Protein backbone atom coordinates (compact mmCIF):
# COMPACT_ATOMS: atom_id res chain seq x y z
CA UNK A 1 0.00 0.00 0.00
CA UNK A 2 3.34 2.34 -0.94
CA UNK A 3 2.15 5.38 -3.40
CA UNK A 4 5.57 6.67 -5.38
CA UNK A 5 5.06 9.69 -7.91
CA UNK A 6 8.56 9.25 -11.01
CA UNK A 7 10.57 11.48 -10.88
CA UNK A 8 10.26 12.74 -7.49
CA UNK A 9 11.70 16.33 -9.44
CA UNK A 10 12.57 17.59 -12.29
CA UNK A 11 13.37 20.51 -14.60
CA UNK A 12 11.60 21.95 -17.76
CA UNK A 13 11.50 24.98 -19.83
CA UNK A 14 8.52 27.02 -20.82
CA UNK A 15 6.78 25.23 -23.87
CA UNK A 16 7.74 21.64 -23.27
CA UNK A 17 5.62 18.51 -22.77
CA UNK A 18 5.97 17.34 -19.12
CA UNK A 19 4.33 14.02 -17.65
CA UNK A 20 4.29 13.06 -14.51
CA UNK A 21 3.56 9.79 -13.32
CA UNK A 22 1.77 8.29 -10.26
CA UNK A 23 1.94 4.62 -9.34
CA UNK A 24 0.22 2.66 -6.91
CA UNK A 25 0.81 -0.98 -4.83
CA UNK A 26 -2.44 -2.48 -6.29
CA UNK A 27 -5.73 -1.36 -7.86
CA UNK A 28 -6.79 1.27 -6.01
CA UNK A 29 -10.88 1.32 -6.97
CA UNK A 30 -10.36 5.00 -8.56
CA UNK A 31 -7.67 7.59 -9.46
CA UNK A 32 -9.79 11.18 -8.57
CA UNK A 33 -7.10 13.74 -9.19
CA UNK A 34 -4.11 15.98 -9.71
CA UNK A 35 -3.44 19.38 -7.89
CA UNK A 36 -1.18 22.01 -7.92
CA UNK A 37 0.77 23.70 -5.29
CA UNK A 38 2.72 26.91 -5.11
CA UNK A 39 4.69 27.62 -2.03
CA UNK A 40 2.74 29.47 0.58
CA UNK A 41 -0.49 28.88 -0.96
CA UNK A 42 -3.43 26.83 -0.94
CA UNK A 43 -3.47 23.44 -3.26
CA UNK A 44 -5.56 23.92 -6.49
CA UNK A 45 -7.63 21.25 -8.60
CA UNK A 46 -6.53 20.90 -11.75
CA UNK A 47 -9.50 20.68 -14.47
CA UNK A 48 -8.74 19.58 -17.50
CA UNK A 49 -11.52 22.05 -18.97
CA UNK A 50 -10.69 25.43 -19.56
CA UNK A 51 -7.83 24.98 -24.26
CA UNK A 52 -6.89 23.01 -21.77
CA UNK A 53 -3.13 21.88 -21.30
CA UNK A 54 -3.65 19.42 -18.48
CA UNK A 55 -4.74 15.86 -19.33
CA UNK A 56 -5.23 12.86 -16.84
CA UNK A 57 -5.22 9.41 -17.49
CA UNK A 58 -5.21 6.21 -15.36
CA UNK A 59 -4.78 2.47 -15.68
CA UNK A 60 -5.15 0.83 -12.96
CA UNK A 61 -2.05 1.10 -11.16
CA UNK A 62 -1.18 3.83 -13.09
CA UNK A 63 -1.89 7.47 -13.05
CA UNK A 64 -0.21 10.38 -15.66
CA UNK A 65 -0.80 14.24 -15.98
CA UNK A 66 0.09 15.63 -18.64
CA UNK A 67 0.69 19.17 -18.95
CA UNK A 68 1.33 19.56 -23.45
CA UNK A 69 2.52 23.44 -23.15
CA UNK A 70 4.28 24.82 -20.05
CA UNK A 71 3.62 28.61 -18.94
CA UNK A 72 5.79 29.96 -16.42
CA UNK A 73 2.45 29.77 -14.25
CA UNK A 74 2.90 26.37 -13.86
CA UNK A 75 6.24 26.13 -11.99
CA UNK A 76 5.22 23.80 -8.81
CA UNK A 77 4.41 20.85 -6.89
CA UNK A 78 1.80 18.01 -8.37
CA UNK A 79 0.06 15.78 -5.98
CA UNK A 80 -2.41 12.82 -7.22
CA UNK A 81 -5.40 11.49 -5.48
CA UNK A 82 -6.77 8.44 -5.44
CA UNK A 83 -10.17 6.51 -3.15
CA UNK A 84 -9.57 3.50 -1.90
CA UNK A 85 -11.86 1.18 0.57
CA UNK A 86 -13.32 4.09 2.63
CA UNK A 87 -9.87 6.47 2.45
CA UNK A 88 -8.41 9.26 0.01
CA UNK A 89 -4.30 9.20 0.29
CA UNK A 90 -2.23 11.92 -2.06
CA UNK A 91 1.00 10.93 -3.75
CA UNK A 92 4.44 11.61 -2.83
CA UNK A 93 4.02 14.95 -4.78
CA UNK A 94 6.58 16.25 -7.74
CA UNK A 95 8.39 19.28 -8.05
CA UNK A 96 8.57 20.89 -11.51
CA UNK A 97 11.14 23.92 -11.31
CA UNK A 98 12.61 25.96 -14.63
CA UNK A 99 15.02 24.58 -16.65
CA UNK A 100 18.71 26.62 -17.30
CA UNK A 101 22.46 25.60 -17.74
CA UNK A 102 24.52 23.94 -14.96
CA UNK A 103 26.26 26.33 -12.33
CA UNK A 104 28.61 25.51 -9.72
CA UNK A 105 27.80 26.48 -6.49
CA UNK A 106 30.07 29.50 -4.90
CA UNK A 107 31.30 27.64 -1.75
CA UNK A 108 31.57 29.55 1.94
CA UNK A 109 32.88 28.28 5.16
CA UNK A 110 32.03 30.03 8.24
CA UNK A 111 33.80 28.95 11.81
CA UNK A 112 31.52 29.90 14.55
CA UNK A 113 31.54 33.56 16.42
CA UNK A 114 33.67 34.48 19.46
CA UNK A 115 30.50 35.64 20.83
CA UNK A 116 28.71 32.00 20.08
CA UNK A 117 31.35 30.16 21.57
CA UNK A 118 31.17 32.51 24.96
CA UNK A 119 27.56 30.70 25.03
CA UNK A 120 29.24 26.85 24.91
CA UNK A 121 27.58 26.12 21.70
CA UNK A 122 29.61 26.42 18.07
CA UNK A 123 27.49 26.59 14.79
CA UNK A 124 30.10 25.94 11.68
CA UNK A 125 28.01 27.36 8.68
CA UNK A 126 28.60 26.20 5.06
CA UNK A 127 27.09 28.14 2.17
CA UNK A 128 26.35 27.36 -1.39
CA UNK A 129 25.71 30.08 -3.53
CA UNK A 130 23.72 30.33 -7.01
CA UNK A 131 23.83 26.89 -8.16
CA UNK A 132 21.89 24.71 -10.26
CA UNK A 133 20.73 22.24 -10.52
CA UNK A 134 19.13 21.36 -7.37
CA UNK A 135 20.85 18.38 -6.52
CA UNK A 136 23.97 18.75 -3.90
CA UNK A 137 25.37 16.33 -1.43
CA UNK A 138 27.30 18.04 1.16
CA UNK A 139 28.83 16.21 3.93
CA UNK A 140 31.17 17.87 6.96
CA UNK A 141 34.70 16.14 7.78
CA UNK A 142 35.99 17.07 11.07
CA UNK A 143 39.58 16.18 11.18
CA UNK A 144 38.79 14.10 7.30
CA UNK A 145 36.53 12.12 9.91
CA UNK A 146 32.52 12.00 8.23
CA UNK A 147 30.24 13.31 10.26
CA UNK A 148 26.09 12.56 10.10
CA UNK A 149 23.73 13.33 12.44
CA UNK A 150 24.68 16.79 13.94
CA UNK A 151 23.83 18.94 10.82
CA UNK A 152 21.11 20.40 9.37
CA UNK A 153 20.41 21.73 5.38
CA UNK A 154 18.18 24.49 4.54
CA UNK A 155 17.32 25.69 0.38
CA UNK A 156 15.91 28.62 -1.02
CA UNK A 157 13.41 28.50 -3.77
CA UNK A 158 14.27 29.02 -7.25
CA UNK A 159 15.11 32.20 -7.73
CA UNK A 160 12.81 34.66 -10.40
CA UNK A 161 16.18 36.24 -11.79
CA UNK A 162 18.59 33.68 -12.48
CA UNK A 163 16.55 30.63 -11.80
CA UNK A 164 19.32 29.67 -9.24
CA UNK A 165 19.44 27.83 -5.26
CA UNK A 166 21.54 28.40 -2.54
CA UNK A 167 21.65 26.03 0.23
CA UNK A 168 22.69 26.29 3.86
CA UNK A 169 24.07 23.61 5.98
CA UNK A 170 24.66 24.05 9.68
CA UNK A 171 27.43 21.63 11.65
CA UNK A 172 26.24 21.91 15.63
CA UNK A 173 28.70 21.03 17.92
CA UNK A 174 29.42 21.88 21.58
CA UNK A 175 32.20 24.87 22.21
CA UNK A 176 34.29 21.34 24.46
CA UNK A 177 33.90 19.46 20.87
CA UNK A 178 34.98 22.09 18.47
CA UNK A 179 38.12 23.00 20.24
CA UNK A 180 39.07 19.74 20.77
CA UNK A 181 39.31 19.50 16.78
CA UNK A 182 41.91 21.58 14.38
CA UNK A 183 40.54 21.21 10.44
CA UNK A 184 36.52 21.75 9.69
CA UNK A 185 35.35 20.77 6.17
CA UNK A 186 32.54 21.13 4.21
CA UNK A 187 32.38 19.18 0.75
CA UNK A 188 29.69 19.44 -2.26
CA UNK A 189 29.31 16.82 -5.02
CA UNK A 190 27.77 17.21 -8.03
CA UNK A 191 27.97 15.40 -10.89
CA UNK A 192 31.94 14.63 -11.70
CA UNK A 193 32.95 17.25 -9.27
CA UNK A 194 33.51 17.72 -5.48
CA UNK A 195 34.83 20.63 -4.07
CA UNK A 196 35.88 20.99 -0.43
CA UNK A 197 36.12 23.80 1.55
CA UNK A 198 37.79 24.29 5.16
CA UNK A 199 39.31 26.24 7.89
CA UNK A 200 41.58 25.28 10.83
CA UNK A 201 40.72 26.35 14.13
CA UNK B 1 -35.80 -15.07 -4.57
CA UNK B 2 -34.78 -11.32 -4.74
CA UNK B 3 -32.52 -10.26 -1.60
CA UNK B 4 -32.87 -6.57 -2.60
CA UNK B 5 -35.85 -4.79 -4.03
CA UNK B 6 -38.42 -5.88 -5.82
CA UNK B 7 -40.85 -3.62 -7.88
CA UNK B 8 -42.82 -5.03 -10.69
CA UNK B 9 -40.90 -7.46 -12.61
CA UNK B 10 -37.02 -6.07 -11.88
CA UNK B 11 -34.71 -6.92 -8.65
CA UNK B 12 -32.76 -4.08 -7.81
CA UNK B 13 -29.24 -5.77 -5.84
CA UNK B 14 -27.63 -3.51 -4.02
CA UNK B 15 -23.56 -3.18 -4.22
CA UNK B 16 -22.45 -1.17 -1.27
CA UNK B 17 -18.66 -1.01 -2.61
CA UNK B 18 -18.26 2.51 -3.74
CA UNK B 19 -16.99 2.39 -7.28
CA UNK B 20 -16.96 5.07 -10.44
CA UNK B 21 -19.61 4.83 -13.03
CA UNK B 22 -17.30 2.82 -15.83
CA UNK B 23 -16.44 -0.39 -13.03
CA UNK B 24 -19.65 -0.19 -11.91
CA UNK B 25 -21.75 -0.38 -15.12
CA UNK B 26 -19.14 -2.95 -16.16
CA UNK B 27 -19.16 -4.72 -12.96
CA UNK B 28 -23.21 -5.01 -13.64
CA UNK B 29 -22.63 -6.08 -17.34
CA UNK B 30 -20.15 -9.08 -15.55
CA UNK B 31 -23.69 -9.83 -14.01
CA UNK B 32 -25.76 -9.70 -17.05
CA UNK B 33 -27.39 -6.88 -15.70
CA UNK B 34 -27.33 -3.02 -15.94
CA UNK B 35 -27.44 0.06 -14.20
CA UNK B 36 -31.09 1.06 -12.98
CA UNK B 37 -33.03 3.34 -15.36
CA UNK B 38 -33.52 6.92 -13.53
CA UNK B 39 -37.59 7.23 -15.57
CA UNK B 40 -38.56 3.90 -14.10
CA UNK B 41 -37.80 5.03 -10.73
CA UNK B 42 -37.54 8.30 -9.74
CA UNK B 43 -41.90 8.69 -9.67
CA UNK B 44 -41.72 4.81 -7.00
CA UNK B 45 -40.73 4.06 -3.33
CA UNK B 46 -37.28 3.16 -4.88
CA UNK B 47 -35.63 7.02 -4.97
CA UNK B 48 -35.51 6.68 -1.35
CA UNK B 49 -33.00 3.64 -1.94
CA UNK B 50 -31.40 4.68 -5.51
CA UNK B 51 -30.88 8.36 -4.69
CA UNK B 52 -26.93 9.03 -5.03
CA UNK B 53 -26.14 5.90 -6.75
CA UNK B 54 -25.13 5.09 -10.21
CA UNK B 55 -28.05 5.63 -13.41
CA UNK B 56 -27.47 4.04 -16.62
CA UNK B 57 -26.96 7.52 -18.39
CA UNK B 58 -23.83 8.00 -16.31
CA UNK B 59 -25.21 10.83 -13.84
CA UNK B 60 -26.13 9.59 -10.19
CA UNK B 61 -30.11 9.41 -9.84
CA UNK B 62 -31.16 12.73 -8.35
CA UNK B 63 -34.99 13.30 -6.71
CA UNK B 64 -34.26 17.13 -6.68
CA UNK B 65 -31.78 18.95 -8.66
CA UNK B 66 -19.45 18.06 -11.15
CA UNK B 67 -17.43 15.81 -12.75
CA UNK B 68 -19.19 12.40 -12.95
CA UNK B 69 -16.42 10.95 -14.54
CA UNK B 70 -14.25 10.07 -11.77
CA UNK B 71 -16.66 10.44 -9.16
CA UNK B 72 -17.26 7.00 -6.95
CA UNK B 73 -20.64 6.19 -5.57
CA UNK B 74 -22.92 2.96 -4.96
CA UNK B 75 -25.10 1.43 -7.52
CA UNK B 76 -27.89 -1.33 -8.17
CA UNK B 77 -27.78 -3.53 -10.78
CA UNK B 78 -30.70 -5.01 -11.92
CA UNK B 79 -32.64 -7.41 -15.13
CA UNK C 1 -17.75 32.50 -5.03
CA UNK C 2 -17.58 29.31 -3.35
CA UNK C 3 -15.29 30.69 0.17
CA UNK C 4 -13.92 28.04 3.12
CA UNK C 5 -12.29 30.33 5.87
CA UNK C 6 -11.17 28.28 8.77
CA UNK C 7 -9.65 29.52 12.21
CA UNK C 8 -8.98 28.20 15.75
CA UNK C 9 -5.11 27.11 14.81
CA UNK C 10 -2.36 27.94 17.06
CA UNK C 11 0.68 27.00 19.42
CA UNK C 12 -0.57 23.99 22.18
CA UNK C 13 1.43 21.91 24.26
CA UNK C 14 1.67 18.17 23.48
CA UNK C 15 -1.35 16.14 25.27
CA UNK C 16 -3.96 19.10 24.83
CA UNK C 17 -6.59 19.19 22.70
CA UNK C 18 -7.33 22.15 20.01
CA UNK C 19 -10.68 23.07 17.98
CA UNK C 20 -10.55 23.63 14.23
CA UNK C 21 -13.53 25.46 12.35
CA UNK C 22 -14.23 25.81 9.14
CA UNK C 23 -16.86 28.60 7.68
CA UNK C 24 -18.65 27.77 4.05
CA UNK C 25 -20.21 30.29 2.13
CA UNK C 26 -21.65 30.59 -1.64
CA UNK C 27 -22.85 26.89 -2.17
CA UNK C 28 -25.44 24.63 -0.53
CA UNK C 29 -23.83 22.98 2.23
CA UNK C 30 -25.74 20.41 3.58
CA UNK C 31 -24.97 18.52 -0.10
CA UNK C 32 -21.46 17.90 -0.06
CA UNK C 33 -19.29 15.67 2.08
CA UNK C 34 -16.08 17.81 3.60
CA UNK C 35 -12.61 16.72 4.41
CA UNK C 36 -9.67 17.73 6.32
CA UNK C 37 -5.73 17.71 5.26
CA UNK C 38 -2.46 18.62 6.48
CA UNK C 39 0.95 19.17 5.61
CA UNK C 40 3.29 19.39 7.74
CA UNK C 41 6.52 21.48 7.38
CA UNK C 42 8.41 21.08 4.23
CA UNK C 43 6.46 17.81 3.37
CA UNK C 44 3.33 16.18 1.44
CA UNK C 45 -0.36 16.55 1.54
CA UNK C 46 -1.81 13.89 4.12
CA UNK C 47 -5.56 13.04 3.96
CA UNK C 48 -6.74 13.47 7.84
CA UNK C 49 -10.88 12.89 7.76
CA UNK C 50 -14.15 12.87 6.05
CA UNK C 51 -17.55 13.28 6.92
CA UNK C 52 -20.60 12.81 4.90
CA UNK C 53 -22.94 15.37 3.65
CA UNK C 54 -25.72 14.37 6.21
CA UNK C 55 -23.12 14.01 8.97
CA UNK C 56 -23.76 9.91 9.30
CA UNK C 57 -20.27 8.78 7.85
CA UNK C 58 -17.14 9.63 9.18
CA UNK C 59 -13.87 8.22 8.50
CA UNK C 60 -9.89 8.53 9.57
CA UNK C 61 -6.54 8.11 9.02
CA UNK C 62 -5.17 5.16 11.71
CA UNK C 63 -2.63 8.21 12.82
CA UNK C 64 -5.59 10.10 14.07
CA UNK C 65 -8.49 7.71 15.03
CA UNK C 66 -9.43 8.00 18.89
CA UNK C 67 -7.57 11.26 19.02
CA UNK C 68 -9.65 13.57 16.17
CA UNK C 69 -13.17 13.81 16.21
CA UNK C 70 -14.81 15.90 12.75
CA UNK C 71 -18.50 17.37 12.64
CA UNK C 72 -20.43 19.68 10.93
CA UNK C 73 -23.45 22.10 12.01
CA UNK C 74 -25.66 22.56 8.36
CA UNK C 75 -27.56 25.16 10.00
CA UNK C 76 -24.65 27.12 10.51
CA UNK C 77 -23.14 26.03 7.54
CA UNK C 78 -19.21 24.97 9.69
CA UNK C 79 -17.32 22.36 9.74
CA UNK C 80 -14.97 21.12 13.05
CA UNK C 81 -11.83 19.08 14.00
CA UNK C 82 -11.83 18.64 17.72
CA UNK C 83 -7.84 17.22 18.09
CA UNK C 84 -6.77 15.73 21.50
CA UNK C 85 -4.12 14.06 22.40
CA UNK C 86 -1.81 16.35 20.05
CA UNK C 87 1.12 15.17 19.11
CA UNK C 88 4.38 17.10 17.92
CA UNK C 89 3.61 14.93 14.25
CA UNK C 90 0.63 16.70 14.14
CA UNK C 91 2.26 20.13 13.37
CA UNK C 92 1.26 21.02 10.07
CA UNK C 93 -1.16 23.48 8.15
CA UNK C 94 -4.68 22.00 8.14
CA UNK C 95 -6.95 22.88 5.41
CA UNK C 96 -10.76 22.10 4.94
CA UNK C 97 -11.90 21.24 1.41
CA UNK C 98 -15.61 20.70 -0.54
CA UNK C 99 -15.60 17.46 -2.22
CA UNK C 100 -17.24 18.96 -5.38
CA UNK C 101 -19.45 15.18 -6.21
CA UNK C 102 -23.31 15.74 -4.30
CA UNK C 103 -24.93 13.59 -2.02
CA UNK C 104 -23.41 10.17 -0.68
CA UNK C 105 -20.28 9.83 -2.86
CA UNK C 106 -16.39 10.58 -2.42
CA UNK C 107 -14.89 12.73 -5.32
CA UNK C 108 -11.95 15.14 -6.17
CA UNK C 109 -11.24 18.85 -3.83
CA UNK C 110 -12.25 21.56 -6.03
CA UNK C 111 -12.48 24.13 -2.78
CA UNK C 112 -9.68 24.89 -0.36
CA UNK C 113 -9.56 26.80 2.37
CA UNK C 114 -6.72 29.21 3.58
CA UNK C 115 -5.40 27.07 5.73
CA UNK C 116 -4.59 27.16 9.41
CA UNK C 117 -1.34 26.83 11.26
CA UNK C 118 -1.05 24.11 14.23
CA UNK C 119 2.03 23.91 16.11
CA UNK C 120 2.37 21.09 18.76
CA UNK C 121 5.33 21.85 21.36
CA UNK C 122 6.53 22.46 24.87
CA UNK C 123 8.54 25.26 24.01
CA UNK C 124 7.78 28.87 25.08
CA UNK C 125 8.23 32.41 23.38
CA UNK C 126 11.23 33.00 23.05
CA UNK C 127 13.55 35.65 20.68
CA UNK C 128 16.34 34.82 18.46
CA UNK C 129 19.92 34.84 19.71
CA UNK C 130 21.74 36.65 16.69
CA UNK C 131 24.85 35.98 15.68
CA UNK C 132 27.64 37.49 13.06
CA UNK C 133 28.82 35.35 10.14
CA UNK C 134 32.00 37.47 9.82
CA UNK C 135 33.65 37.95 5.90
CA UNK C 136 36.90 36.76 5.94
CA UNK C 137 38.15 42.46 -7.01
CA UNK C 138 36.78 39.34 -5.48
CA UNK C 139 33.35 38.89 -4.15
CA UNK C 140 32.53 38.15 0.01
CA UNK C 141 29.90 36.27 1.60
CA UNK C 142 28.47 37.52 5.18
CA UNK C 143 25.27 37.27 7.21
CA UNK C 144 23.82 36.51 10.28
CA UNK C 145 23.01 32.88 12.28
CA UNK C 146 19.21 33.64 13.78
CA UNK C 147 19.43 30.97 16.54
CA UNK C 148 17.12 29.60 19.35
CA UNK C 149 13.37 31.41 18.70
CA UNK C 150 9.99 30.31 19.08
CA UNK C 151 7.46 30.16 17.67
CA UNK C 152 7.74 30.30 13.53
CA UNK C 153 8.25 33.20 11.75
CA UNK C 154 11.11 35.56 11.42
CA UNK C 155 11.66 38.25 8.71
CA UNK C 156 15.09 39.29 8.19
CA UNK C 157 15.77 42.32 6.25
CA UNK C 158 19.37 44.01 5.39
CA UNK C 159 20.13 47.88 6.22
CA UNK C 160 16.26 48.23 6.93
CA UNK C 161 15.59 46.91 3.80
CA UNK C 162 17.69 49.24 1.42
CA UNK C 163 19.69 45.97 0.63
CA UNK C 164 18.02 43.67 -0.98
CA UNK C 165 20.15 42.39 -4.10
CA UNK C 166 21.94 39.15 -3.22
CA UNK C 167 20.47 38.33 -0.18
CA UNK C 168 19.10 34.67 0.59
CA UNK C 169 17.40 34.04 3.93
CA UNK C 170 16.63 30.47 4.31
CA UNK C 171 13.66 28.29 5.73
CA UNK C 172 13.80 28.04 9.10
CA UNK C 173 14.75 24.42 10.48
CA UNK C 174 13.57 23.03 13.64
CA UNK C 175 16.27 21.78 16.38
CA UNK C 176 15.89 19.23 18.32
CA UNK C 177 15.80 21.21 21.32
CA UNK C 178 12.65 22.62 19.61
CA UNK C 179 13.58 25.90 18.96
CA UNK C 180 13.92 27.06 15.40
CA UNK C 181 16.89 28.66 13.48
CA UNK C 182 17.90 30.51 10.21
CA UNK C 183 20.63 32.06 8.75
CA UNK C 184 20.35 34.97 5.85
CA UNK C 185 23.26 35.87 3.94
CA UNK C 186 24.44 38.19 1.38
CA UNK C 187 27.38 38.54 -1.12
CA UNK C 188 28.76 41.99 -1.79
CA UNK C 189 31.79 43.28 -3.19
CA UNK C 190 35.12 42.80 -0.93
CA UNK C 191 35.73 46.38 -1.92
CA UNK C 192 32.92 47.51 -0.30
CA UNK C 193 33.70 45.64 3.03
CA UNK C 194 35.99 48.80 4.51
CA UNK C 195 32.85 51.68 3.38
CA UNK C 196 29.96 49.89 3.44
CA UNK C 197 27.88 48.66 6.78
CA UNK C 198 25.77 46.04 7.08
CA UNK C 199 23.04 45.32 9.28
CA UNK C 200 20.67 42.14 9.49
CA UNK C 201 16.94 43.31 11.42
CA UNK C 202 15.71 40.07 12.60
CA UNK C 203 12.25 40.70 13.77
CA UNK C 204 10.73 38.10 15.88
CA UNK C 205 6.63 39.60 16.02
CA UNK C 206 5.76 36.48 18.56
CA UNK C 207 7.79 37.78 21.27
CA UNK C 208 7.89 41.24 20.41
CA UNK C 209 11.36 41.47 20.08
CA UNK C 210 13.49 43.05 17.25
CA UNK C 211 17.29 42.43 17.08
CA UNK C 212 19.38 44.34 15.24
CA UNK C 213 23.37 42.87 14.15
CA UNK C 214 26.10 44.78 13.12
CA UNK C 215 28.38 42.40 10.98
CA UNK C 216 31.98 43.16 10.90
CA UNK C 217 34.57 42.04 8.79
CA UNK C 218 37.25 39.85 10.98
CA UNK D 1 -47.69 -6.53 -1.01
CA UNK D 2 -43.93 -5.17 0.55
CA UNK D 3 -42.86 -1.47 -0.58
CA UNK D 4 -39.51 -2.40 0.78
CA UNK D 5 -36.93 -4.97 1.92
CA UNK D 6 -38.69 -8.20 2.47
CA UNK D 7 -36.87 -10.92 4.69
CA UNK D 8 -38.55 -13.88 6.18
CA UNK D 9 -41.66 -12.96 6.44
CA UNK D 10 -41.05 -9.43 7.48
CA UNK D 11 -41.14 -5.93 5.54
CA UNK D 12 -39.06 -2.98 6.20
CA UNK D 13 -40.16 0.32 5.08
CA UNK D 14 -37.67 3.13 4.67
CA UNK D 15 -38.51 6.08 6.36
CA UNK D 16 -36.36 9.04 4.36
CA UNK D 17 -36.75 11.68 6.93
CA UNK D 18 -34.23 11.92 9.34
CA UNK D 19 -35.33 11.65 13.11
CA UNK D 20 -34.20 11.61 16.47
CA UNK D 21 -34.20 7.88 17.93
CA UNK D 22 -37.60 8.50 20.48
CA UNK D 23 -39.40 9.97 17.22
CA UNK D 24 -38.48 7.55 14.91
CA UNK D 25 -39.84 4.80 17.50
CA UNK D 26 -42.58 6.65 18.28
CA UNK D 27 -43.66 6.46 14.39
CA UNK D 28 -43.18 3.06 13.81
CA UNK D 29 -45.46 2.22 16.79
CA UNK D 30 -48.08 5.00 15.56
CA UNK D 31 -48.32 1.99 12.61
CA UNK D 32 -48.42 -0.68 14.80
CA UNK D 33 -44.10 -0.86 13.64
CA UNK D 34 -40.97 -1.91 15.68
CA UNK D 35 -37.37 -0.48 14.64
CA UNK D 36 -35.09 -3.13 13.69
CA UNK D 37 -33.60 -5.41 15.70
CA UNK D 38 -30.05 -5.56 15.05
CA UNK D 39 -29.73 -9.31 15.69
CA UNK D 40 -32.17 -10.11 13.12
CA UNK D 41 -30.45 -8.26 10.02
CA UNK D 42 -26.43 -8.08 11.28
CA UNK D 43 -25.75 -10.93 9.60
CA UNK D 44 -28.08 -10.90 6.34
CA UNK D 45 -27.76 -8.95 3.13
CA UNK D 46 -30.41 -5.71 5.00
CA UNK D 47 -27.30 -5.01 6.98
CA UNK D 48 -26.38 -2.58 3.89
CA UNK D 49 -29.36 -0.97 3.78
CA UNK D 50 -29.99 -0.88 7.67
CA UNK D 51 -26.82 -0.12 8.26
CA UNK D 52 -26.46 3.30 9.86
CA UNK D 53 -30.45 3.73 11.08
CA UNK D 54 -31.64 3.43 14.40
CA UNK D 55 -32.21 0.56 15.79
CA UNK D 56 -34.79 -0.74 18.62
CA UNK D 57 -32.41 -0.25 21.57
CA UNK D 58 -31.80 3.03 21.30
CA UNK D 59 -28.07 2.62 18.92
CA UNK D 60 -27.71 2.99 14.95
CA UNK D 61 -27.17 -1.16 13.72
CA UNK D 62 -23.44 -1.11 12.73
CA UNK D 63 -21.39 -3.81 11.37
CA UNK D 64 -19.04 -4.23 14.36
CA UNK D 65 -19.81 -2.85 17.28
CA UNK D 66 -17.48 -0.75 19.90
CA UNK D 67 -22.69 11.18 18.84
CA UNK D 68 -26.88 10.85 19.26
CA UNK D 69 -27.89 12.83 15.96
CA UNK D 70 -31.12 11.99 13.64
CA UNK D 71 -30.58 9.51 11.37
CA UNK D 72 -32.76 7.91 9.12
CA UNK D 73 -34.64 4.06 9.77
CA UNK D 74 -36.69 1.04 9.28
CA UNK D 75 -40.20 0.14 10.33
CA UNK D 76 -41.14 -3.59 10.27
CA UNK D 77 -43.86 -5.89 12.17
CA UNK D 78 -46.44 -4.13 10.68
Amino acid sequence: IQMTQSPSTLSASVGDRVTITCRASQSISSWLAWYQQKPGKAPKLLMYKAPSRFSGSGSGTEFTLTISSLQPDDFATYYCQQYNSYSLTFGPGTKVDLKRTVAAPSVFIFPPSDEQLKSGTASVVCLLNNFYPREAKVQWKVDNALQSGNSQESVTEQDSKDSTYSLSSTLTLSKADYEKHKVYACEVTQGTTSVTKSFNR
Amino acid sequence: SCNGLYYQGSCYILHSDYKSFEDAKANCAAESSTLPNKSDVLTTWLIDYVEDTWGSDGNPITKTTSDVSQEVRKYFCTG
Amino acid sequence: QVQLVESGGGVVQPGRSLRLSCAASGFTFSRHGMHWVRQAPGKGLEWVTVISYDGIKKYYTDSVKGRFTISRDNSKNTLYLQMNSLRPDDTAVYYCARQDCGGDCFSRFDSWGQGTLVTVSSASTKGPSVFPLAPSGGTAALGCLVKDYFPEPVTVSWNSGALTSGVHTFPAVLQSSGLYSLSSVVTVPSSSLGTQTYICNVNHKPSNTKVDKKVEPK
